[PDB]
């Protein structure tokens, strides 16, 4: 490969379980609890870090 | 399982989190919720005693408990983000099992095309009610209406967990025994990790198998009524419920299903 | 090649138990 | 759980106690420091 | 001594199937099972036929899901059709892995 | 039921020069120690209580 | 103390025993499938066959089956030939009936299962591999498809093309046509007759006539010629030998020894070996020479092989050839057969002096004659050979269709036309 | 009906007999055909100095190339025109020249075996001849990894010591080698006691014993001074010796813990251990079914394309591993099996697994034993290494007393925190660090 | 590969009843004449 | 990934060094093609009901010459960019991209 | 492979960076200052996380 952006860097290779992944077709709406549950994670980190700035 | 494993870690390590965060703003639920829960801890026979004290600072919960949970709080998400990524490492080894429950490597797609739209759908939804919370009813789901400063010889005889750990607190209430409680309140979340090793059918999927979808609604709904307990004065009427409530969960999880398994495979004749 | 190729003394480098040319290290091996 | 179960382990079992047994006596000196039993520093 | 209570059983077996999503599907029981170790071996083991079926079964399956479409009426799986071809295959798996067992413990 | 005494009979009679009490396995082996164990652990404790209650 | 005891039964499979006085007991079954057996549409079957013996059957697993002889610290041997298969199968006195229950599941019980066999495949490969590292294996089969068209020229390792293509119901057809009782003889080294018949018995009688395979024999002279990048050459000259257990064979055979370059001495060189001796003179220092003689129902192969460089491969090949041509055309003392003979019976002696050897040799001659002739009777029709016989004999292989196979560089390899 | 047991005691005792000067009589009957003539000398590579490293070696190419009776290939041609095979075979304790022959030709065979040892004609011409010859073997070995690798191993767990020099010897020993030095070679260690004449077959001792003749004994105090420098001992050395060829297709590598003499209970529970462990090679029927792990791994895995556990026995020394060939790639995973093989070995033995390994060894040591070439270099090498005995139907008992835990007990000597002699000849570049290999004979975890 | 440039190599095959026997086991496996 | 790459480049990046070399391939394809009786006569039937009883011959070296980077360029947007892709395999096309990526790979954000 | 504990765990392989690498032979002392780094990162954190535990 060359100028292929994704396994270039190595790093930006490892972000590619995003796009590029298996994902089955089928699926219930349920599973996208797992990603909204990173979602909450992160909201409550930046929330947690300026509540913190001023607790 | 590897990934089970790390989900109940996930579980478990949010659920000490949010025991923490609701306990910074010092507020009369807050400041006895911590002492009543801590103390609970004192049930172990030879340590205990020693042991909630060290966790205290002390022999209440002055600044010295006051500003460990403010620490902890900041440092468990931090730590909580690796072991997500780690979760995340385990499950990109195997995929996404389905609600048939066959693999469906014979049909796979786009992460990018399909699944970031759905994804970002998602959290437009999930935002809605997040903001819908935040917005319109700011403090409805926060049951706790304990805006009052804490003093240590005031008390809400009506003393519980969040909604997220009211499950707990009622589970240690069915309980007469103090340490008897402890045990079976860790096992109620505790009891996830068995669960691959109860699994009795030969179709991974519930899919198929209608008993188990009926008791799988079943403990759902005997969660959602363990729930209720835990905003109720702790008197006959909803201890005698509890009681059977927290049998019905770990009969669920332990017994029943585990049966219904077998069955729906036999008449499967599998 | 393989046939020329030899150990190089290992006798400063080598432990005093070793050391000796013609006795056993396995009763002075162990101590080592 | 049945399959783990065999006629022929013991030998394993036997050497994993010693081992194990000394594995045990060190927990005890482990706890102990921190433990600091009154008894324990008697002893 | 099972004339009535297993003629039943019999019935509830239909019932059960009928009560199982695969039925409705229309894919076969055997399809269905947990992708474990075992039944990976006895997976593989499968004809050209058998196997390149349970593909294709499962690829009108998992397009079903995806759009959220039951199969019409007159195309399901009925009960009286238990293709149980995993089951030989799946069995022997188990079977030489027993002994396996056996054989290491003694 | 089984019936497979004879098994047994040739486990037992094979000559692998151990004591019967050792014939047959490894569990017999680590019954043996817990039970020797237990018995001089509980003798040491006994004369400890002993040597206690002799004073006043 | 007790000498073999052959006997043909009604199905025609022979059986023999020798209860020895030593610890090792060593049955056989010894089933008449060769490599000869299989058509343009059939080979490669044989290889697959011998590489497949320890995969599930009927009543053993693939894992009892191995784990099972481990247990006991048996082994089990499969012996392939162009005309037959010999399944050997050792262990300790006690337990040969933990493994004879064994053998008879692998050879009369196999159960090729697509996953299974499908599985083994690429064990071909690595077989093939692994004895092509030989020139000796590529360029004496090489020799036998050129010297023959249909039947012996088939070679014992499965064709490149064909490995993964080997089919199932190909294995199961093998075996039920050429598995069979009349193609059968069972051998014990150290195990009871009267006891071994009753097994016989009970597990060996199957049909199955000969040549459901395409048996036939015939010759065609013909030449392979294989070129390489290997400084060393290596090539075989051969016309029609004779066949197996007759006069005019057991000539060649005394023949061959005359010239017959077998080293008996480590680091030592031959003075007795006349090809060698001329080769040699006419030829430069570093050289390798060896007489070839092969042996089969039907027909026979006799003439010798060469090692030679580049440059020496026709000199040496030449060399080789003029030389047998003296003796075909009468030069041959009386002192150099009696030698040769001599020769040759020590080592046919030496050759059954052990276990293995006294088992092969026995199962050998029951699939071709029906029973066992002793050595000493052996020993006379080797000795009954006349000096002149020997010449004769040669006198047909310079007078007998040519046959060539080599390997290496080329140039200097004489075809057909150039001797 | 007869049974493995009974077999085991009626087998034809090896009958032991001396001559005045020491000369070793040995065989065991069959009244068979054939026989297997042999004069095991025990005067080998380990005797050498450093400049007759090779000495013997070279010896053993002049052997077969005339007495002062036999001149220019009469020695062959009188082997021959017999039909007997003659071979010549040196190790670095053992130098061994047998005769293959119909039974009948013990007369002349004996004759020549005799003639051989003793008178040796050779001249300038047969000297200079040799060499060259000598000097293209070892190039021609030197194309062989497994012999590449064994020989370091032995260097570098010898390192320092007599033992560990080739027994082809030294390239330009061969160059230099004065013609006089053969002599004073063979002179000084060809003298029996050392040598022994032993046979099996279709022979009567006492023909064997009567029909031996001594061309000369070995009196000498320089034959006992010559003895006298042998049977030192040779420091024991854990060293490694990497040489690494990336243009080689596979990988070769020797593992090695030194061991115990020739004679030692220990050593035949050893034998039963690697037993156990086994041998294996891309042609096995069992792969995947084997009963060996390593084997089972490899099999399965792809681990490795062949690899054979050894037990190299000497009277002061003795090297221990296993040996494996496997891809650039898998040399670190074949490491770990193995090395996990031995520790699990003196730790976890089960009755089941030893009792297995325990017949193994039987059968090998039984169905060795079939022919007559096979029995008579038993009874030869027997002498020299055990001594006198033939511990043959011993050792079934022997072998019997055989316990999980004696095997357990036995292994952990020698194995366990004990530090290996390793060498390869790469694709090397994944072995493992000699530390590696060290911490692999302890149990921490892994 | 084993390099064979001296005199020492001789192979050339005839056995009295076998000739070129290949013969394949799991303890071992090989080629003959 | 790579082609769809070309692609794109191509409308948006052609440079006038590389349209001048294609162009002058054209033209020898153009040529070498007719080489012979039966190629010419295949040119002048066909031609006649595809494009008319024209024969452009003489006149393509003209048309080809027009050629310029950026007529190239405009030229190649119109039909490759934005624009929908008909994409058929024949497995192995278990990694063929996703309807929607082949589809996103015909305009240029980034890639 | 089986029962290789490190490859078995998709996890503990990760971890093999430490154990099995590709190691420089010649390497002056200053490379420990990475794994001391590292070190003074871990140290700092739990330090800073007990004296966040009593400011
Ligand atoms: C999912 C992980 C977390 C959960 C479940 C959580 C939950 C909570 C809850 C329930 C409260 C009580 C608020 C109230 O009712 O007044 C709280 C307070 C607080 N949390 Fe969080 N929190 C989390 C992460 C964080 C992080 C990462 C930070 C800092 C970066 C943080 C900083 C604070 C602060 C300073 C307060 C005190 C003031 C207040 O009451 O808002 N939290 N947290
Ligand atoms: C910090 C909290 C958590 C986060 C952010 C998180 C996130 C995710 C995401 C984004 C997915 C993929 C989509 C899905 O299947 O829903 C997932 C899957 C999964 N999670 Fe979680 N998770 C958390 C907690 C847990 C817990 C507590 C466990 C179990 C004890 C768990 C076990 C699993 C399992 C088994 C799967 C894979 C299911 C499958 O698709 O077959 N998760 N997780």
């Amino acid at each position: 490969m060359t100028n292929i952006r994704k396994s270039h860097p190595l790093m930006k290779i490892v972000n590619n379980a995003f796009i590029d992944l298996p994902a089955p077709s089928n699926i219930s709406s349920w599973w996208n609890f797992g990603s909204l549950l990173g979602i909450c994670l992160i909201l409550q980190i930046l929330t947690g870090l300026f509540l913190a700035m001023h607790y | 399982l590897e990934t089970w494993n790390i989900g109940v870690i996930l579980l478990l390590t949010v659920m000490a989190t949010a025991f923490m965060g609701y306990v910074l703003p010092w507020g009369q639920m807050s400041f006895w919720g911590a002492t009543v829960i801590t103390n609970l801890l004192s049930a172990i026979p030879y340590i205990g005693t020693n042991l909630v004290e060290w966790i205290w600072g002390g022999f209440s919960v002055d600044k010295a408990t006051l500003t460990r949970f403010f620490a902890f709080h900041f440092i468990l998400p931090f730590i909580i983000m690796a072991i997500a990524m780690v979760h995340l490492l385990f499950l990109h080894e195997t995929g996404s099992n389905n609600p048939t429950g066959i693999s469906s490597d014979v049909d796979k797609i786009p992460f990018h095309p399909y699944y970031t739209i759905k994804d970002i759908l998602g959290a437009l939804l999930l935002i809605l009610a997040l903001m819908l919370l935040v917005l319109f009813a700011p403090d409805l789901l926060g049951d706790p209406d304990n805006y009052t400063p804490a003093n240590p010889l005031n008390t809400p005889p009506h003393i519980k967990p969040e909604w997220y750990f009211l499950f707990a607190y009622a589970i240690l209430r069915s309980i007469p025994n103090k340490l008897g409680g402890v045990l079976a309140l860790a096992f109620s979340i505790l009891i996830l990790a068995l669960i691959p090793l109860l699994h009795t059918s030969k179709q991974r999927s519930m899919m198929f198998r209608p008993l188990s979808q009926c008791l799988f609604w079943a403990l759902v709904a005997d969660l959602l009524t363990l729930t209720w307990i835990g905003g109720q004065p702790v008197e006959h009427p909803y201890i005698t419920i509890g009681q059977l409530a927290s049998v019905l969960y770990f009969l669920l999880i332990l017994v029943l299903m585990p049966t219904a398994g077998t069955i729906e495979n036999k008449l499967l004749k599998w | 090649s393989h046939t020329d190729i030899k150990v190089p003394d290992f006798s400063d480098y080598r432990r005093p138990e070793v050391l000796d040319s013609t006795k056993s290290s396995k009763e002075s091996s162990e101590a080592r | 759980l049945t399959r783990f179960l065999g006629p022929r382990y013991r030998q394993l079992a036997r050497n994993w106690v010693p081992t194990a047994s000394l594995w045990g006596a060190v927990g005890a000196v482990g706890l102990v420091w921190a433990t600091d039993w009154r008894l324990i520093l008697d002893w | 001594a099972v004339s009535a209570s297993s003629r039943w059983l019999e019935g509830i077996r239909k019932w059960y199937y009928n009560a199982a999503g695969f039925n409705k599907l229309g894919l076969m029981r055997d399809d269905t099972i947990h992708e474990n170790d075992d039944v990976k071996e006895a997976i593989r083991r499968l004809p050209e036929n058998l196997y390149d079926d349970r593909v294709f079964r499962i690829k009108r399956a998992l397009d079903l899901s995806m759009r959220q479409q039951i199969l019409p009426k007159e195309q399901w799986t009925k009960y009286e059709e238990d293709k149980s071809y995993l089951e030989p295959y799946l069995k022997e798996v188990i079977r030489e892995r027993k002994e396996r067992e056996e054989w290491a413990k003694k | 039921f089984e019936n497979r005494v004879a098994e047994k009979q040739k486990l037992f009679q094979e000559d692998n020069g151990l004591p019967v009490h050792l014939k047959g396995g490894a569990t017999d082996n680590i019954l043996y120690r817990v039970t020797m164990t237990l018995c001089l652990g509980g003798t040491l404790y006994s004369l400890y209580c002993l040597g206690w209650a002799s004073f006043p | 103390p007790q000498d073999l005891e052959f006997t043909r039964l009604p199905n025609g499979l022979v059986i023999a025993s020798l209860e020895n006085y030593a610890p090792a007991s060593r049955i056989g079954l010894f089933i008449k499938a060769g490599s000869r057996y299989e058509n343009s549409n059939n080979l490669g079957t044989s290889h697959l066959l011998r590489l497949a013996s320890s995969l599930t059957t009927k009543g053993a697993s693939s894992f009892k089956i191995t784990r099972g002889i481990e247990a006991v610290g048996g082994k089990l041997s499969v012996t392939s030939t162009r005309e037959n298969m010999a399944y050997t199968v050792e262990c300790l006195r006690d337990d040969v009936d933990i493994l004879m229950e064994f053998l008879l599941n692998v050879t009369t019980a196999p159960e090729f299962r697509r996953w299974e066999v499908a599985a083994l495949q690429p064990q071909l490969r690595i077989d093939k591999a692994v004895a092509l590292q030989n020139p000796q294996a590529h360029v004496i089969e090489n020799l036998h498809a050129a010297a023959y068209r249909n039947a012996l020229a088939n070679s014992l390792y499965c064709p490149d093309y064909r490995i993964g293509k080997v089919t199932p119901v190909e294995l199961h057809d093998y075996v039920q046509n050429h598995f069979t009782s009349a193609r059968m003889a069972l051998i014990g080294l150290g195990v009871s007759h009267p006891v071994l018949k009753q097994v016989a018995e009970q597990f060996l009688n199957i049909r199955g006539g000969l040549g459901l395979s395409g048996a036939k024999a015939k010759y065609h002279g013909g030449e392979i010629r294989e070129q390489n990048g290997d400084s060393l050459v290596h090539a075989a000259l051969v016309a029609e030998s004779a066949a197996i257990g007759s006069a005019e064979a057991n000539a060649f055979s005394v023949l061959q020894h005359v010239l017959g370059a077998g080293p008996h001495v480590k680091r030592g060189s031959n003075a007795t070996s006349s090809l060698y001796q001329a080769v040699a003179k006419g030829v430069h220092q570093p050289f390798d020479v060896s007489a070839f003689n092969a042996s089969y129902s039907d027909s026979g192969l006799f003439g010798f092989y060469t090692i030679s460089q580049a440059a020496s491969a026709g000199d040496v090949i030449k060399a080789a050839y003029n030389q047998v041509k003296t003796i075909a055309q009468g030069n041959l003392s009386n002192p150099d057969v009696q030698a040769a003979k001599n020769k040759l019976k020590a080592g046919y002696l030496m050759s059954v002096e052990s276990s293995e050897g006294f088992l092969d040799e026995v199962g050998s001659q029951a699939l071709a004659a029906g029973s066992y002739t002793p050595p000493s009777t052996v020993l006379q029709q080797i000795d009954a050979v006349a000096d002149a016989d020997v010449i004769n004999a040669a006198k047909k292989f310079v007078s007998g269709r040519k046959s060539m196979a080599a390997s290496g560089n080329l140039g200097h390899t004489p075809f057909i036309d150039e001797l | 009906t007869a049974t493995y047991a009974q077999a085991l005691q009626s087998v034809p005792e090896t009958q032991v007999s001396q001559l005045d000067n020491g000369l070793r009589v040995a065989s065991e009957q069959s009244s068979q055909p054939t026989c297997t003539v042999g004069v095991w000398i025990d005067a080998g590579s380990r005797y050498e100095s450093e400049k007759n490293n090779g000495a013997g070696y070279f010896v053993e190419h002049l052997a077969f190339k005339g007495t002062k009776n036999r001149p220019g290939n009469a020695l062959e041609k009188e082997v021959e025109s017999m039909g007997a095979h003659l071979n010549a075979y040196s190790t670095r304790e053992h130098t061994a020249y047998y005769i293959k022959a119909l039974s009948k030709d013990l007369p002349k065979a004996v004759e020549l075996l005799a003639d051989i040892v003793q008178n040796c004609s050779l001249e300038d011409s047969q000297i200079e001849k040799e060499r060259d010859v000598i000097l293209q073997e070892l190039q021609e070995n030197d194309t062989s990894m497994r012999d590449v690798v064994f020989n370091y191993l032995h260097a570098t767990a010898f390192q320092g010591t007599p033992l560990a020099q080739s027994v082809e010897g030294p390239s330009e020993n061969v160059r230099k080698l004065s013609r006089a030095d053969l002599t004073e070679y063979l002179s000084r260690h060809y003298k029996a006691p050392r040598m022994v004449l032993a046979a099996a077959g279709g022979l009567e001792h006492r023909q064997l014993l009567d029909l031996a003749q001594k061309h000369f004994s070995g009196l000498s105090g320089t034959y006992d001074e010559d003895a006298v420098p042998t049977l030192s001992p040779c420091r024991f050395t854990g060293s490694q010796i990497c040489h690494r060829e990336d243009g080689l297709p596979l990988a070769h590598v020797a593992i090695a813990v030194e061991g115990p003499g020739w004679a030692h209970p220990d050593n035949v529970a050893l034998q039963v251990a690697n037993a156990i462990i086994g041998h294996y090679d891309c042609t096995y029927g069992g792969g995947a079914h084997l009963s060996s792990p390593l084997a089972s791994i490899a099999a399965t895995n792809k681990l490795c394309q062949s690899f054979q556990t050894f037990n190299i026995c000497y009277a002061d020394t003795g090297l221990l591993g296993a040996h494996f060939v496997c891809d650039h790639m898998s040399i670190d995973d074949m490491m770990f099996v193995l090395q996990g093989q031995w520790m699990r070995l003196c730790t976890s033995a089960t009755e089941s697994e030893v009792l297995r390994g325990k017949n193994l060894l039987r059968n090998a040591l039984v169905s060795h034993l079939d022919g007559t070439t096979p029995v008579c270099e038993d009874i030869g090498r027997s002498l020299l290494t055990y001594g006198r005995r033939i511990p043959l139907a011993e050792w079934e008992s022997r072998i019997a007393e055989v316990d999980a835990r004696v095997v357990r007990e036995v292994c952990s000597k020698y194995f366990y925190d004990q530090c290996p002699a390793v060498a390869g000849f790469g694709p090397i570049e994944q072995l493992p660090d000699y530390n590696r290999i060290r911490s692999g004979m302890f149990w921490l975890r892994f | 590969k084993r390099s064979v440039l001296c005199r020492e190599s001789l192979r050339g095959q005839a056995a009295g009843r076998p000739l070129v026997a290949s013969v394949s086991l799991n303890v071992p496996a090989s080629v003959r004449y």
